[PDB]
């Protein structure tokens, strides 16, 4: 039951840490070397961010996950 | 109760940064 104010903030943070931490340049890679080994018209485009979403999560350093779950807290309780 | 909340929003969140890369 969010203040849609802070909606917009955690999407910007997210993304602030994900660029900095390295998450952003290896989903690039994972996507990129995925698409290589099976030929793009050959792909059915979410039979591809649906395959990736266990890995991607896993990728996130607990100290960027324990920062998240920081605000998202101070936030779903005011 | 909000626990397993907070982990649909930050999993959404994330589900949507991947979705943010994977447009360009």
């Amino acid at each position: 039951t969010l203040r849609s104010q802070d909606k917009a903030a955690l999407k910007e943070l997210l993304h602030t840490r994900l660029v900095e931490c390295g998450w952003h340049k290896d989903i690039k890679e994972m996507i990129r070397n995925i698409i290589m080994e099976r030929g793009v018209d050959n792909i059915n485009r979410d039979q591809l961010a649906a395959q990736i979403v266990p890995q991607a999560r896993a990728l996130v350093p607990e100290v960027v996950k324990n920062e998240m779950m920081l605000r998202v807290h101070a936030a779903l309780d005011k | 109760s909000l626990d397993e909340a907070a982990n649909y929003l930050y999993q959404s969140l994330l589900d949507d940064a991947v979705v943010g890369i994977f447009n360009e």
